[PDB]
RNA sequence: CUGACUGGGGCCUGUAGAGCACUGAUAGGGCUAGGGGGCCCACCAGCCUACCAAACCCUGUCAAACUCCGAAGGGUCCCAGGUGGAGCCUGGGAGUGAGGGCGCGAGCGAUAACGUCCGCGUCCGAGCGCGGGAACAACCGAGACCGCCAGCUAAGGCCCCCAAGUCUGGGCUAAGUGGUAAAGGAUGUGGCGCCGCGAAGACAGCGGUCGAGUGGCGCCGCGCCGAAAAUGAUCGGGGCUUAAGCCCAGCGCCGAAGCUGCGGGUCUGGG
RNA sequence: CGCCUCCUAAAAGGUAACGGAGGCGCCCAAAGGUCCCCUCAGGCGGGACGGAAAUCCGCCGGAGAGCGCAAGGGUAGAAGG
RNA sequence: CGAUCAACGGAUAAAAGUUACCCCGGGGAUAACAGGCUGAUCUCCCCCGAGCGUCCACAGCGGCGGGGAGGUUUGGCACCUCGAUGUCGGCUCGUCGCAUCCUGGGGCUGAAGAAGGUCCCAAGGGUUGGGCUGUUCGCCCAUUAAAGCGGCACGCGAGCUG
RNA sequence: UCCCCCGUGCCCAUAGCGGCGUGGAACCACCCGUUCCCAUUCCGAACACGGAAGUGAAACGCGCCAGCGCCGAUGGUACUGGGCGGGCGACCGCCUGGGAGAGUAGGUCGGUGCGGGGGA
């Protein structure tokens, strides 16, 4: 419900997390945001049941950015079956997310709305996460 | 159930003498795929590319920017 | 100068070029020390082991 | 989960005990498997209740006395 | 207002040392200068937030020298986030390139409506010299509807205070909003 | 961009000082015809010739036999030997061919 | 004298990182072909769209099989140092061609496995010989020719079991935390920051009287819950609370088959 | 199950898995040697049939075309016509 | 010049099956049992609070998502055991866990009473007899305070059955 | 040695693109012709030959402008050879040596070798 809708590769291969975020890091849109503190895949069947989460805490709303969108290939061996012949099926696709990205923003709405929608939708991320407002830093870069 | 697995004898590639070097006529000095470095003064190039020393000497790499990259027998 | 190089700590598990270079310098016992030329050679096995030894200036 | 053809079924409320398999095969058929599935739905739970009385009073094997499925 | 920071020069210091003290480390220059500094922390802070890349700052250093500056860059740390260092661009006479914020004036019919404003400049560039720096630049939003946006090209403007950037780029518009509605259908 | 003329000449006079002979090089303009021997190795002009300078005379195509035989006096003297033909990108013709023979008959080895 | 290893010097290279100029991916906005829909209207075009949307633009991003860019390192040649159970050359004799753990870089797997498969490295293998780690092939220390009722160290230790400090100074922790776990939750407790409302006397109590401070956030430390498994318990044990715990900072000691002292043996080179 | 290309492959070379992706078992008497000439895709405007695209004209256009075939490397200062 | 000698360094010019009638040499270098590592799968428990519950998020519930525990399921691995670690189920005999079926104690209740619901504390004791099937399991009869779930080599064949 | 122009190279966009602006004595082009040499899948467009009315319109040469393009520091960071600590992990740090990329300041409307014709 995020995926590419081509790709050059079905398939590929996992990859490392090291470091914090290529970039990502400032606001940019919104007035308010979500901050990633740890690295994870982020799948994006929580992506969109965190965006949604929010929609629904503004019920007729401000603007919802989504920073992040899933374009890695998730794939799994399907059950019982043992090691090798080949590389398993693509079952959802994940964004990678290491720490520092801003994931979504908010706008269009009062302080007390984005400390509630950003922060219930953090919970539906599987990894620790900060609000933030727009600082002076983030309208600099 | 793989329809992969395939993969090629690898060719052992690249600039065999290096700049500084002394050589001997006859020796290659790159081994390529098109033309990754043009053959410079008293140096050949062969139908596959390769290029080889036409007189004994030193080698001398040139990079001539634009017009690409050259390898050159200075001779002794 | 001269550099006096006392090894002090063993190679056991170092890599091959670290104890190469402990040979290079001369140095094949534990506590062992060795007087040496300050070269910019000497120096640079003198520094590529300088986790196992002690270094002082001398002569 | 559970993916009946119109509504539901519900997310869980079903039971699927795994027990050991009758007939051929050796200690593995004694032992290992197992893998033979013994399952309990039972009748008042979610569902539009023109499938659960349609579902109710209907005279088949599956579908216990109690039943139960 | 006119806002003023002390700093001081630096040479050897390892940043690291700094920044454990409190310590933002950055750089002053322009044509004629470049100078290692260092400000503090919470002291260049407590300005910035105010002042921004807007107004112009003036750097008190211990030389008794005191030079008009404005922020041209802080380069964040991605993982505290948190200001790593910083450049003071030394303004002199001519003009420069820098960035004016806008006031957005007035309430989008496109907001009441519903809607929501989405401010695609906070600021805009402009070539401009520091006798002229504007506190800023207003823009009128109310004409605004859903759907509607608003280009630089209709933008305001004092004299002068010359943009620069092509009059075709966006700096406001009005889109619909969140809603739950969609939900079922999405 | 590059004009056909532009082309013709890079590739004429690649090919030419691939060999790494002295190199012969000939301008033909619209009034005169000029020449001069180069070695591009060191980067430099050896022995020279033209119309305009000789001051003759002429028929266009007479007035290069003469350039030619023209050079080979001077450049034999100075010690050449043999060379190698630049034909520029002209279609090796008269004046430009008429020179050539030129500097044949003179000696000029090519 | 060439060797590993090192110094300087030249060339080779496309990884980490980063970037978006190429190939693709890609959120939002702009501009704008073509669809879709509403209005007219069949006189054949014209308008509006909070619909779908190509190209292009701006903001913001992604990529093993993308790269405008790109390190640290690596490879090679020269000159130098390097006399080493180095090196090259010709021969004789082999054994091995089931490896394993740990580290780092990847693939596969489920960012599982005392999992598989490669790369660099190490140890075990063959160092189940010695000290530490309760015990324990490969973690820490160290390469055991022999003897000594001698000395100094290593890791790890110095309350007793058990050699050496119930050693000195500062701080935290009240859980026996230490002495096995996560999202999450909380007037646990301590240290630096930020503002608000306060004699314009809300700040709690029942715009009045009380007479002093209160109330909402930040960065950090240590603790609490969250925490259920099957013969008898347990941090190795006893036992420990301004510590025998944790953080910081010193001094001394103890501690191997390491190193020293003394004696001896054999190989080797040299007198 | 042999051969070729790319990735994995840790910036020399080499490097595994029932790891990720594709090709070959032909062809060309011109698709060969040499001498000589010439320069593409694409976009906008113009033009009987003539259209998105036949052929013609202009302007813009470094190479995104082409190079029998897969991929890669090379390439118009030609290897392309 | 004659090779899909393509199993492509190509055993012969010339070649397919079955063995539960089977045998020998070997291997825990390698499967089936059990254990071990893992915990995807499974069982349990929590986070969040959309949303049900006439009214009311939280009596009872819990969309989309998130974190874990256990080591009972099926698996993954192939680590001791192939110069033998007898395999399901019954019987007999137990013993342990608590994630409690009953009995004891409690909080909330959408708890009038009586009965229930849900959670908490609690493992001392208890936890029936039959019909069907080799069964474990399950279905059913008649009861019951209740007819609990697991561990012990899916406890127990030098204790029996078979 | 200096200015100009014509030939050739070297650097390899700081040299490009796009605006203006200048030069014809000389040189170069365009230009006049198509008999002759030589040519067009047709075309004297191009190649080519014989010229010398004219013109610097085109092209070319030399200048100015920073709109694009190209270049681009200092500082900081990322990453890291080597040495060390932390965590059950994914991963997180320290030391020493090296150190980007993007971004900012800024830079740029070329520099130069040899030879020729002219000029001072
Ligand atoms: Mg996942
Ligand atoms: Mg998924
Ligand atoms: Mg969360
Ligand atoms: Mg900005
Ligand atoms: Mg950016
Ligand atoms: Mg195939
Ligand atoms: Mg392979
Ligand atoms: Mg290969
Ligand atoms: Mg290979
Ligand atoms: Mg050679
Ligand atoms: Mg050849
Ligand atoms: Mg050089
Ligand atoms: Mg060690
Ligand atoms: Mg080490
Ligand atoms: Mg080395
Ligand atoms: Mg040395
Ligand atoms: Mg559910
Ligand atoms: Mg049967
Ligand atoms: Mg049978
Ligand atoms: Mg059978
Ligand atoms: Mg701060
Ligand atoms: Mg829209
Ligand atoms: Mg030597
Ligand atoms: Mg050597
Ligand atoms: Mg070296
Ligand atoms: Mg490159
Ligand atoms: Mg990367
Ligand atoms: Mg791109
Ligand atoms: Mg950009
Ligand atoms: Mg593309
Ligand atoms: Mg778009
Ligand atoms: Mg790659
Ligand atoms: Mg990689
Ligand atoms: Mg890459
Ligand atoms: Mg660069
Ligand atoms: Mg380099
Ligand atoms: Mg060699
Ligand atoms: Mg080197
Ligand atoms: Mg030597
Ligand atoms: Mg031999
Ligand atoms: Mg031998
Ligand atoms: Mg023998
Ligand atoms: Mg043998
Ligand atoms: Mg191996
Ligand atoms: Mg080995
Ligand atoms: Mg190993
Ligand atoms: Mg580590
Ligand atoms: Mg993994
Ligand atoms: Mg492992
Ligand atoms: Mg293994
Ligand atoms: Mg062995
Ligand atoms: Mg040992
Ligand atoms: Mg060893
Ligand atoms: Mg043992
Ligand atoms: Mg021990
Ligand atoms: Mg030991
Ligand atoms: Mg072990
Ligand atoms: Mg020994
Ligand atoms: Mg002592
Ligand atoms: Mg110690
Ligand atoms: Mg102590
Ligand atoms: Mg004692
Ligand atoms: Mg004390
Ligand atoms: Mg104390
Ligand atoms: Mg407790
Ligand atoms: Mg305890
Ligand atoms: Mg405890
Ligand atoms: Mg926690
Ligand atoms: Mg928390
Ligand atoms: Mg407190
Ligand atoms: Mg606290
Ligand atoms: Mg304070
Ligand atoms: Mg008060
Ligand atoms: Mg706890
Ligand atoms: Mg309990
Ligand atoms: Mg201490
Ligand atoms: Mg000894
Ligand atoms: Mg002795
Ligand atoms: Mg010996
Ligand atoms: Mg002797
Ligand atoms: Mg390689
Ligand atoms: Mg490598
Ligand atoms: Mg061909
Ligand atoms: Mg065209
Ligand atoms: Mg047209
Ligand atoms: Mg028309
Ligand atoms: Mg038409
Ligand atoms: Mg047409
Ligand atoms: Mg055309
Ligand atoms: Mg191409
Ligand atoms: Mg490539
Ligand atoms: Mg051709
Ligand atoms: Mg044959
Ligand atoms: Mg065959
Ligand atoms: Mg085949
Ligand atoms: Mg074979
Ligand atoms: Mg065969
Ligand atoms: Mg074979
Ligand atoms: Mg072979
Ligand atoms: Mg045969
Ligand atoms: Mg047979
Ligand atoms: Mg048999
Ligand atoms: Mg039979
Ligand atoms: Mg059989
Ligand atoms: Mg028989
Ligand atoms: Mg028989
Ligand atoms: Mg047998
Ligand atoms: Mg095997
Ligand atoms: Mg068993
Ligand atoms: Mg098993
Ligand atoms: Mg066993
Ligand atoms: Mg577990
Ligand atoms: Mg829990
Ligand atoms: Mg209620
Ligand atoms: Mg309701
Ligand atoms: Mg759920
Ligand atoms: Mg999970
Ligand atoms: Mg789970
Ligand atoms: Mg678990
Ligand atoms: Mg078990
Ligand atoms: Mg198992
Ligand atoms: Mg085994
Ligand atoms: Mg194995
Ligand atoms: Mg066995
Ligand atoms: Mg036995
Ligand atoms: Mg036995
Ligand atoms: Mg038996
Ligand atoms: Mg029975
Ligand atoms: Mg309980
Ligand atoms: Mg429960
Ligand atoms: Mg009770
Ligand atoms: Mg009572
Ligand atoms: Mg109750
Ligand atoms: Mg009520
Ligand atoms: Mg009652
Ligand atoms: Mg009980
Ligand atoms: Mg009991
Ligand atoms: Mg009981
Ligand atoms: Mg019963
Ligand atoms: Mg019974
Ligand atoms: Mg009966
Ligand atoms: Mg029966
Ligand atoms: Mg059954
Ligand atoms: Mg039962
Ligand atoms: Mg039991
Ligand atoms: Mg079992
Ligand atoms: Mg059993
Ligand atoms: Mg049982
Ligand atoms: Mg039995
Ligand atoms: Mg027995
Ligand atoms: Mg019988
Ligand atoms: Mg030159
Ligand atoms: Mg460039
Ligand atoms: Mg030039
Ligand atoms: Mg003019
Ligand atoms: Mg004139
Ligand atoms: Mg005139
Ligand atoms: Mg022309
Ligand atoms: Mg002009
Ligand atoms: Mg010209
Ligand atoms: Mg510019
Ligand atoms: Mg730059
Ligand atoms: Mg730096
Ligand atoms: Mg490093
Ligand atoms: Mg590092
Ligand atoms: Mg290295
Ligand atoms: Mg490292
Ligand atoms: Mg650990
Ligand atoms: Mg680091
Ligand atoms: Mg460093
Ligand atoms: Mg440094
Ligand atoms: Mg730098
Ligand atoms: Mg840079
Ligand atoms: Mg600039
Ligand atoms: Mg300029
Ligand atoms: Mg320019
Ligand atoms: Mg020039
Ligand atoms: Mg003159």
């Amino acid at each position: 419900m995020l995926m590419p809708r081509r790709m050059k590769y079905r398939k590929q291969q996992r990859g490392r997390l090291k470091g914090a975020t290529k970039g990502g890091d400032y606001v940019a849109f919104g007035d308010y945001g979500l901050v990633a503190l740890e690295p994870a895949w982020i799948t994006a069947q929580q992506i969109e049941a965190a965006r949604v989460a929010m929609v629904r805490h503004f019920r007729r709303g401000g603007k919802i950015f989504i920073r992040i969108f899933p374009d890695k290939p998730y794939t799994k061996k399907p059950l019982e079956v043992r090691m090798g012949k080949g590389k398993g099926n693509v079952e959802g696709y994940v964004a990678v997310v290491k720490p520092g990205r801003v994931m979504f923003e908010v706008a269009g709405v009062t302080e007390e709305q984005a400390m509630e929608a950003l922060r219930i939708a953090g919970h539906k991320l599987p990894i620790k996460t900060k609000i933030v407002r727009r600082d002076a830093y983030d309208e600099a870069q | 159930s793989t329809r992969n697995g395939r993969d090629s004898q690898a060719k052992r590639l690249g600039v065999k003498r290096y700049e500084g070097q002394v050589v001997r006529a006859g020796n290659i000095l790159v081994r390529q795929r098109g033309t990754r470095f043009k053959p410079g003064k008293n140096v050949g190039m062969g139908r596959d590319f390769t290029l080889f020393a036409l007189v004994d000497g030193v080698v001398e790499f040139q990079d001539r920017g634009r017009l690409g990259r050259y390898v050159h027998v200075r001779p002794l | 100068p001269r550099l006096k190089v006392k090894l002090v700590k063993s190679p056991i598990g170092y890599p091959k070029d670290q104890k190469a270079a402990l040979k290079a310098l001369g140095l094949r016992r534990l506590q062992q020390e060795r007087v040496l030329e300050d070269t910019p050679a000497i120096r640079g096995n003198v520094e590529k082991v300088a986790h196992l030894v002690r270094v002082e200036v001398v002569e | 989960i559970v993916i009946s053809r119109h509504v539901a079924i519900p997310d869980g409320e079903l039971e699927i005990t795994a027990i050991r398999a009758q007939g051929a095969g050796g200690q593995h058929v004694n032992k290992t498997s197992t893998a033979i599935h013994l399952r309990f739905d039972i009748r008042a739970s979610s569902l539009p209740e023109y499938y659960k009385e349609r579902l109710l009073a209907a005279s088949h094997h599956l579908i216990s006395s109690d039943g139960v499925i | 207002m006119e806002y003023r920071l002390k700093a001081y020069y630096r040479e050897g210091e390892k940043p690291s040392a700094l920044r454990r003290a409190g310590k933002l480390p950055g750089v002053m220059y322009n044509r004629h200068l470049n100078r290692k500094v260092y400000v503090d922390l919470v002291e260049f802070d407590k300005v910035f937030r105010q002042a921004s890349i807007h107004h112009v700052i003036v750097l008190e250093l211990p030389d008794g020298q005191s030079l008009p500056t404005l922020v041209r860059q802080v380069n964040l740390d991605k993982r505290r986030r948190r200001p790593e260092h910083v450049d003071f661009f030394v303004l002199s006479d001519e003009p420069v390139e820098m960035y004016v914020p806008l006031r957005f004036v007035g309430t989008p019919a496109g907001v009441r409506a519903g809607g929501v404003l989405q401010e695609i400049h906070r600021d805009i560039l402009v070539k401009v010299s520091p006798r002229n720096i504007p506190e800023f630049i207003e823009v009128d939003v109310s004409g605004l509807e859903i759907g509607d946006s608003l280009h630089a090209s209709d933008l305001k403007l004092p004299p002068g205070v010359e943009l620069a950037v092509s009059p075709e780029e966006t700096i406001a518009a009005v889109v619909p909003p969140e809603d739950v509605e969609k939900l079922a259908e999405e | 961009r590059l004009t056909a003329y532009e082309r013709r000449k890079f590739r004429v006079r690649n090919r030419i000082k691939r060999t790494g002979r002295l190199r012969l090089s000939v301008f033909r303009s619209l009034k005169h015809i000029y020449a001069q021997i180069i070695d591009d190795e060191k980067g430099v002009t050896l022995v020279s010739a033209s119309s305009l300078a000789l001051k003759l005379k002429g028929n266009k195509t007479e007035v290069a036999r003469q350039v030619g035989r023209a050079l080979a006096e001077k450049a034999l003297a100075l010690g050449i030997k043999q060379v190698a033909f630049d034909r520029g990108p002209y279609k090796y013709h008269g004046r430009v061919k008429a020179l050539a023979e030129g500097a044949r008959e003179g000696g000029l080895e090519f």
